[PDB]
RNA sequence: UUCAAAGCGGAGAGGUA
């Protein structure tokens, strides 16, 4: 809040004077100096929607400035986000930035539509995806969709769809490694598959139940799919989940 | 050589 | 001295509803306090109604498909077990289906008793079709949270009655975070917005004063003694 | 940028399935969609590695158990060559590669045990945990934690016979710490070096190529390069597939096998077409290229072809010379520039029998790079010996050291021959 | 109005568009004209900012 | 600097116990400057060296006056290290020694060595020296936790570690702060400024101690007494010590419990979490003295007055002047505030002007000294000068977000969360954490030392016992650290009575809850007591920002520095990267309206502030400076 | 429905005190919701008191020293900060203390007023020699949590007081754990321990009743509100 | 009617990323 205040300074007195009818540009510097509280509540509906210019000190590539839009935090620090240090090579033990401004409307619109944070997933030097979980998540995600024999209670209990399954994991009654059956209609991908059908069944009325390793399909007589069920993990459920609902919402 | 006057550079929203 | 305010208030696809409320201003930590204490109450601490024992006529044995049915043991005793009723008695209850033709079996063709009403009444159960009879026992029970039953599958085959792991969870999912409100430069002031998700047996904010009014009497008895 | 349903991915995740999952998710719903996704997975890896309680602690740094007797054995063989050499039976060249080769691939066996070893007892292991799932452990950095840290090199270019048998768990003795600092100061002095030589050639490299703007649409030509994988003789090293994405053809492909066209002339290539031109045979494909494009003084957009930031054909008036030049000068901080071990491959007989090589094979005397005198192959023939059961089929190379002779006793595994797996001779 | 929302927009303008740098123009432009059309004292919907406007109008447009 | 090369920043085989390996600089001068070992002395030629003891028949005499020798002397002679174990003080042990024998590594029978060096610490220097269980941490990590350590704040109540390595109280002696006594007497009057010792008739000894004093970089350099009256007092005893010395010994951080584990992503690539605990006990807080000086000069004009009469001042600004225009001490001064208040002849009625000086924007404490210096009273003076005056202010500095924190094994960080002591973890007793760091920083850079320091300081804290360890200690047994580590927690739990203290499965990890839910971790974790201090990067001398002020005279263009309201630099890098972009309206905003176009500034100012849109531009004063400069030539 | 017992009760060198409590029978989970939520009201939203401005006769500023004491300034300013004291009333008050000569001053020379009363009087504050006086004013308030320095109260009524960051907290340690009382068929209830230190300004059977209120009062208004 | 009194260049040494 401390460097907000002088980098944005014009703009704060033509606000002043426009809304909340001061007088002159001296009255307005005058209440700026004397500490108002107004100032911080002009300031706050000014800096929205205005872009800001990040910078770190060996710019070795087009990734080294970037355009963020700014929250006021109370402290004297830049707060970073972590998806964001691989591309400037930062890193959180004594580094330092770099904050500029634009002034008119080509550069405001410009620096929105060319060089904001949330548009520069691949790199310019090969297509690879610059913005991964990098350290502590990747961590977090190996965790919760590993495989623990010991620490299994309940394993092998039915559950219809995905969110009945994270249901019974949330209130304590299974493990969040117990190999469980949930009952899923879509496109499944193993390791370690059998792709060659097992144990089938012929069973009456021409319905055949083909029961893999990790599916047990179920199928009409020289028909289409019944049902299918899947054998896997409560946190491979969460996991997918996750990012189900991420990309239909 | 336009950095250095303080012109549009040819390239990008000033190429024309 | 707060104030709780209820912003939104949807209804799901015809079963389920949704509830958003904001409680404001509160001091700084009570936020997690008011709504961890809440989250946990809500989720394990509620009575409900849940179907637990089924029995099924013809179930046509060393397989578990019935005749003329396009489902098999397994899928019906999942699709019976995601029932939502309401009971307004303290007694358990017993319900009938006796379908027949050729149609599709809804939570609408069970014959409870006036004591027990269904929420949904359009639920999938089942497709008869062409010449096949079924016949099907519900019972119904009071209880809280997830059950589990022990040494005991979901296809299977047990006398008479069939046992089933019962949901009488009546509040499926619930959030809350904490925000700032501070408007100055004195003392942190919290806001806490706190979301719940019902199945329809309960509105959202029935289920917030009972929650209060279980945790109200918790706390009570450690004041006027020790 | 929708309707394509998520697989179900019913396996562990590492650094690799995410960077998968952020591709698929960029090459099918857009550039507003991964953001989302990848603070979605940020947000649940931070709320779930700190549920787990993940730790280090001494017990974590777990070391094999047969590390004391591997050490014993070395020692026997070190002290069997400095009595040949103290006999005269040796000369002092010999005595250097015997030790040095015994202290590199003892560090190989003990590498191996180490990581069967973490595989096996505690798959769940923090360090294991840590390293295997791509966070920001190595193999170098475990290595010198529980095994052994190696020979190591003189403040010249040399090699101290010493090594170092111990790791940062069990604690360097003074003499260790002292080798160790030799190489430390080395790096940092190289580190301080490098990065005004850096800097002097990208500056050079933006200077001469910054008046590369697009200005055309196309030169119409039908001059290109070829294409092909690039590989080291028998392996290779990058596929045809990731050569050929982004580039526009210069000449109708045709496959190999019939007559049916996979792409026109003057077409850029995806990386459904790239995959499905590799798979279908095919070793080189004809495109355009800057190299060859006779525009005005730059380049033109169909000879450039894709801008690889986008995924799309260059717009117009993009300064390409500016990033050509970043994108070459920016990795060069990252240049950051022990005998015959398993590069060669000893060949071990686990029977007993006798030795039936006669006269066939060309057997010459030699003396080799120890103080030991063998037979030097370069007919490439069937070893023929009388393994107890059965006879033997083992096949020679041209080059090949053969150390069992005519009239011998062959034990269990032992030593039969040495195999070299596929030059400067200096003085 | 999210910020959310704007982000999706300005990339669905971004597309359909054929050079990238010719609609950064075209919004500046807008924008430019839209704040100086306000000048009339009436305060028609001040609170948006002009580049955010002319992104909202020109999404509309696109039907 | 330009001919130094690669081979002047080696290191050399003859540097073995004269010179460092381990404390240089990093960057430009990286084995350029050195440090002087432990041990070592310069002779009257000028060359360096180092001591030995003589072994005879495989004996070590350790009574026989060890000898110094320089490094062509040792190069016939068989050297032994000084880890080398003896059985009484006398014959070596084992049957195969380590030798250097001409700048060579080889190992010989222990009948024919010549000379053994004196301590395994006579290879390292000074700083290196404190660090504990050095043999299990990389040499990168110790070079940083070396510089780390000179770099460090004195605090307003020191505290000695409690896994020193023994060399402390011989760091501390040569600053000449550590007051002993030499008397072996009684105490007979103690205060907060003089100290009295009476020996047995034996006449008085009396020493005045410094208060509150100023260091080169803004330190104080306090000195209190420990000895209460009539105490018994032997020669050699400490009686009074320094501002960063506990009794006797250094005393440079703070003893704080840690866990190693990671929080909800504030532990990110170096990050530190910490407590509220450490603000409002006022642990890592310290006090900083500054100095401002005013000069009264004469000039052809006229001479200049010092007075309180300032022009164009009300009396809400003259409150805390002495009538004589300088402030009084005792006073809080905020920013922008009059100090002393002066008044030049201009020539123009009244034709003086005010040009008093001020606090800097950004300073603010009590007023403790304002001693000031005249003529006519014995007082030399710069020429044309009258009087100076001199102001010391002083503030206590606390502990916040943005600050930098290390500890001993080279492990840097800055603080980026304070949580009040309810959301922190809990140990099975109720006690809530001091500090939360990450364990992925330890196996990637192998500084194994942290985590055998932090066990040893909790069996430490739960014995009251205060060890120390020297370097190479495994000279006496194969693993004598994890031994004596684990021997130690077993004591502590068989004494202590908690059974959950010292865990057999898991040694050094015990069970924590959450503070915010009351669950407990899926896992233990480990927990202990670090030794953390707080460097000289504060984050109140790093924030600078800039609107408008001073230009450049020649260039036009905006001065640079921070004490002097100074621009930040857009070099030529940022201009590629821009231009990479596509960006053509930014750049030119930035290299014309923003830097030196002199009739397009006050226009884009003016056109913001009353709304208009900002006119084109024109061309920068720069080139035509260069032109003038071109045509000239 | 549940009883609450006291089991041990103690009080150390420091006056402090100590107190274990028993609260059975919950149900099933209960425990660590109710141990949570006292544990974090009863370490964060209690009110004490404290010593928040204090004059010495000579001294002007806190790097000073007055003649013939041991102590500096800023050295009894932190040992004043740490003196523990209740008062009755809900008014500032302002205590006085004068000593002479040879003598070690301690808490027990300040003397207040019929209301206020210090809880530990043999607190250390500085020592004298022969021919050196300590004067001294205190003044005292209420208020809860940590409080920094503000220097804004220039007010000239308050003239040359030297004010400190004031601490109130009551209480240093809370512990609880929760054990299972199985009375044997089957209904696996529960049983709370609780453990609390306080440092002697009241009694932890007052704090747990005021926590206790306190979370009441905070639960009450979303009873039927809603 | 006027503004207006606070900004200055070079050299050496060390440090942070
Ligand atoms: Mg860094
Ligand atoms: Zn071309």
């Amino acid at each position: 809040r401390e460097m907000a205040i002088e980098l944005f300074q014009p703009f704060v007195i033509h606000r002043l004077i426009k809304n909340h009818s001061i007088n002159n540009i001296k009255q307005a510097k005058k209440l700026i100096q004397k500490n108002d509280p107004l100032i911080w509540d002009v300031l706050e509906e000014v800096i929205e929607g205005h872009p800001v210019m990040l910078n770190r000190a060996p710019t070795l590539h087009r990734l080294g400035i970037q355009a963020f839009e700014p929250i006021l935090v109370e402290g004297r620090a830049i707060q970073l986000h972590p998806l964001v240090c691989p591309a400037f090579n930062a890193d959180f033990d004594g580094d330092q930035m770099a904050v500029h401004v634009p002034l008119s409307i080509e550069a405001q619109a410009e620096a929105r539509m060319l060089m904001l944070a949330s548009g520069n997933i691949l790199s310019p030097a090969t297509g690879q995806p610059i913005v991964t979980p990098s350290q502590d998540m990747v961590l977090g995600c190996y965790y919760l969709t590993a495989e623990n024999p010991g620490a299994q209670k309940g394993a092998g209990r039915y559950f219809a769809n995905l969110e009945d399954a994270i249901r019974a994991f949330e209130q304590g009654s299974v493990d969040l490694h117990a190999w469980v059956w949930v009952r899923f209609d879509g496109e499944v991908e193993s390791e370690g598959e059998s792709d060659e059908p097992e144990s089938v069944v012929a069973a009456d009325d021409g319905t055949v139940t083909k029961t893999y390793r990790f599916r047990r399909i179920r199928e009409t007589e020289d028909g289409q799919r019944l049902s299918q069920y899947v054998k896997t993990t409560p946190g491979r459920i969460l996991f997918n989940n996750t990012v189900q609902t991420a990309l239909i919402h | 050589e336009n950095v250095i006057i303080g012109r549009l550079i040819p390239a990008g929203t000033g190429f024309k | 001295t707060f104030q709780v305010e209820c912003v939104e208030s949807r209804t799901e696809a015809d079963q389920g509803q949704y509830g958003r409320f904001s409680i404001e201003p509160l001091a700084r930590g009570q936020g997690t306090t008011v709504g961890n204490a809440l989250r946990r109450v809500l989720l394990s601490n509620l009575e409900g109604t849940a179907v637990t024992a089924v029995r099924i006529g013809g179930v046509n044995h060393e397989f578990a498909t019935i005749p003329g049915v396009r489902e098999d043991v397994l899928d019906i005793l999942l699709n019976v077990r995601e029932l939502v009723v309401h009971a307004h008695s303290p007694q358990p209850q017993i319900g009938r289906l006796r379908v027949v033709g050729p149609a599709t079996v809804t939570a609408a063709d069970v014959d409870f008793g006036p004591e027990v009403e269904v929420i949904n009444p359009n639920h999938y159960i089942a497709s008869l079709s062409e010449g096949a009879t079924l016949e099907m026992e519900l019972k119904v029970e009071w209880g809280t949270g997830y059950r589990a039953i022990d040494r005991s599958h979901d296809e299977t085959t047990a006398l008479d009655f069939l046992q089933l792991d019962a949901v009488f969870m009546p509040v499926r999912r619930v959030n809350y975070s904490v925000e700032d409100a501070r408007v100055g430069e004195s003392t942190a002031i919290d806001r806490l917005v706190l979301e719940v998700w019902t199945n329809g047996s309960l509105s959202p904010q029935e289920a917030l004063s009972q929650a209060a009014s279980c945790l109200v009497a918790l706390f009570e008895p450690l004041k006027n003694v020790s | 940028e929708a309707k394509s349903a998520p697989i179900f991915r019913n396996r562990v995740i590492d650094k690799k399935q995410l960077k998968k999952l952020i591709g698929w998710t960029f090459a099918h719903y857009g550039t507003a969609k991964t953001a989302v996704v990848a603070d979605d997975l940020k947000a649940l890896g931070f709320r779930y590695a700190t549920r787990a309680g993940v730790s280090i602690s001494i017990d974590d740094l777990k070391v094999p158990g047969s590390k004391a007797e591997l050490l014993e054995s070395a020692e026997k063989r070190i002290q069997e060559t400095e009595d040949r050499y103290t006999r005269g039976e040796i000369t002092e060249v010999e005595r250097f590669q015997k030790v040095i080769d015994t202290w590199a691939n003892t560090n190989d066996e003990l590498t191996d045990r180490v990581v069967k070893n973490f595989r096996e007892s505690d798959p769940l292991n923090s360090v294991y945990m840590m390293a295997f799932s791509g966070a920001r452990g190595n193999i170098s950095q475990v290595r010198q934690l529980v095994g052994m840290r190696g020979l190591m090199a003189n403040p010249q270019g040399e090699i101290i016979d010493l090594p170092i048998k111990t790791n940062f768990r069990e604690g360097l003795t003074v003499t260790e710490y002292i080798i160790s600092s030799y190489g430390a100061r080395k790096g940092l002095v190289d580190t301080a070096l490098r990065t005004a030589d850096s800097g002097y050639l990208t500056r050079r490299l933006v200077d001469v190529s910054q008046d590369v703007i697009i200005h055309e649409v196309d030169c119409g030509t039908s001059r290109g390069l070829f294409v092909e994988a690039m590989t080291d003789g028998d392996r290779i090293l990058i596929p045809i597939s990731q050569r050929l994405l982004g580039r526009v053809t210069a000449e109708a492909v045709l496959d190999p096998s019939t007559d049916e066209v996979l792409a026109e002339a003057g077409q850029d290539i995806n990386e459904d077409l790239a995959n499905r031109i590799e798979k279908a045979g095919i070793k080189k494909v004809k495109v355009r290229s800057p190299l060859t494009c006779e525009a005005a003084r730059s380049v033109c957009q169909k000879c450039y072809g894709w801008s690889l930031a986008h995924a799309q054909m260059v717009d117009m008036g993009e300064a390409v010379g500016i990033i050509a030049a970043q994108s070459i000068g920016e990795p060069g901080t990252q240049l950051t520039m022990v005998f015959t071990g398993e590069t060669a491959r000893l060949l071990r007989a686990p029977v007993a029998g006798t030795i039936k090589l006669g006269k066939k094979a060309r057997t010459r005397p030699y003396r080799t790079r120890h103080g030991e005198e063998a037979l030097l192959a370069e007919a490439n023939f069937d070893l023929v010996l009388e393994g107890k059961g059965r006879k033997e089929t083992f096949a020679i190379l041209q080059g090949s050291t053969i150390f069992v002779q005519d009239g011998d006793k062959v034990a269990a595994e032992a030593i039969l021959a040495e195999v070299p797996v596929s030059r400067t001779v200096e003085k | 109005l999210d910020s959310q929302d704007l982000l999706f927009k300005a990339e669905s303008l971004i597309v359909n568009s054929t050079n990238r740098y010719h609609v950064t123009l075209q919004i500046a432009r807008r924008a430019k004209q839209a704040r100086y059309e306000e000048m009339e004292n009436l305060s028609e919907e001040t609170g948006i900012k002009p580049v955010l406007r002319a992104i909202l109008e020109m999404s509309d447009e696109l039907n | 600097r330009e001919r130094a090369g690669f081979a002047v920043r080696d290191i050399h085989p003859s540097h073995y116990g004269r010179i460092c390996p381990i404390e240089t600089p990093e960057g430009p001068n990286a084995g350029l400057i050195g440090s002087l070992a432990t041990h070592a002395r310069v002779n009257d030629y000028g060359f360096i060296e180092t001591p030995f003891w003589r072994v005879e028949e495989g004996r070590v005499r350790k009574d026989l006056a060890p000898v110094y020798m320089t490094a062509d002397q040792e190069d016939d002679l068989r050297v032994a290290p000084g880890d080398v174990a003896t059985d009484d003080a006398g014959y070596i042990l084992g049957t195969t020694i380590p030798v250097r024998y001409r700048q060579d590594f080889t190992t010989t029978t222990p009948e024919r060595v010549d000379y053994v060096a004196l301590s395994p610490v006579q290879i390292i220097s000074v700083a290196t020296s404190l660090i504990p269980f050095l043999e299990h941490d990389d040499a990168n990590r110790a070079l940083m936790g070396s510089n780390m350590q000179r770099q460090a704040v004195p605090l307003l109540r020191p505290e000695r570690p409690l896994v020193g390595t023994g060399l402390e109280p011989q760091a501390a002696r040569d600053s000449g702060m550590v007051i002993t006594s030499p008397v072996d007497g009684t105490i007979s009057y103690v205060d907060a400024t003089h100290i009295e010792v009476t020996a047995d008739t034996g006449e008085k000894y009396g020493y005045a101690l410094q208060k509150y004093q100023r260091s080169n970089q803004d330190t104080c350099l306090n000195q209190r007494p420990i000895v209460f009256e009539g105490d018994r007092v032997q020669r050699g005893q400490v009686i009074a010590d320094g501002s960063a010395t506990e009794k006797g010994e250094l005393a440079l951080g703070q003893n704080i419990l840690v866990a190693y584990m990671p929080w909800e992503g504030y532990n990110y690539e170096d990050a530190i979490l910490i407590s509220e605990r450490l603000v409002y006990d006022d642990v890592y807080t310290s006090i900083h003295i500054e100095k401002f000086e005013i000069e009264a000069r004469q000039t052809k004009l006229g001479p200049e007055e010092i007075t309180r009469e300032i022009p164009n001042v009300g009396e809400d600004a003259l409150r805390q002047l002495d009538e004589n225009g300088i402030i009084r001490v005792g006073a809080w001064v905020e920013s922008g505030d009059i100090l002393v208040g002066k008044v030049t002849p201009k020539g123009e009625a009244r034709d003086v002007r005010d040009n008093s000086l001020r606090v800097p924007n950004g300073e603010k404490g009590r007023v403790v000294d304002v001693r000031l210096f005249t003529r006519e009273q014995g007082d030399e003076l710069p020429p044309g000068a009258n009087m100076v005056v001199r102001v010391y202010v002083a503030q206590k500095r606390k502990i916040q977000v943005g600050d930098k924190m290390a500890g001993r094994h080279g492990n840097k960080g800055i603080i980026s969360r304070i949580l009040p002591c309810e959301d922190m973890p809990y140990l099975p007793d109720g006690t809530p954490l001091d500090i939360v760091l990450n364990p992925l920083g330890v196996p990637s850079r192998m500084n194994v030392g942290q985590v055998f320091e932090c066990m040893l300081g909790w069996a430490g804290q739960l014995l009251d016992a205060r060890f120390k360890v020297t370097p190479f200690d495994e000279m006496y047994g194969a693993e004598a650290s994890r031994l004596t580590v684990n021997a130690k927690l077993s004591e502590a739990r068989e004494q202590t009575g908690q059974p959950w203290v010292f865990s057999d499965d898991e040694p050094g990890k015990i069970q924590v809850y959450d503070g915010r839910t009351g669950e407990p971790f899926d896992r233990p974790v480990t927990v202990g007591r670090a030794y953390m201090l707080k460097l000289v990067h504060l984050v109140d001398d790093k924030i600078h920002a800039r609107s408008t002020g001073p230009y450049s005279l020649v260039t036009q263009q905006p001065l640079g520095g921070k004490a002097q309201q100074g621009g930040q630099r857009f070099g030529e890098m940022e201009v590629w990267a821009l231009e990479a972009y596509g960006a053509a309206y930014i750049l030119q905003e930035l290299l014309t309206v923003k830097s030196d176009d002199m009739q397009g500034r006050n226009e884009a100012l003016n056109a913001i502030v009353k709304g208009k849109a900002i006119p084109r531009p024109g061309t920068p004063e720069s080139f035509k400076v260069l032109m003038r400069e071109l045509q000239s030539l």
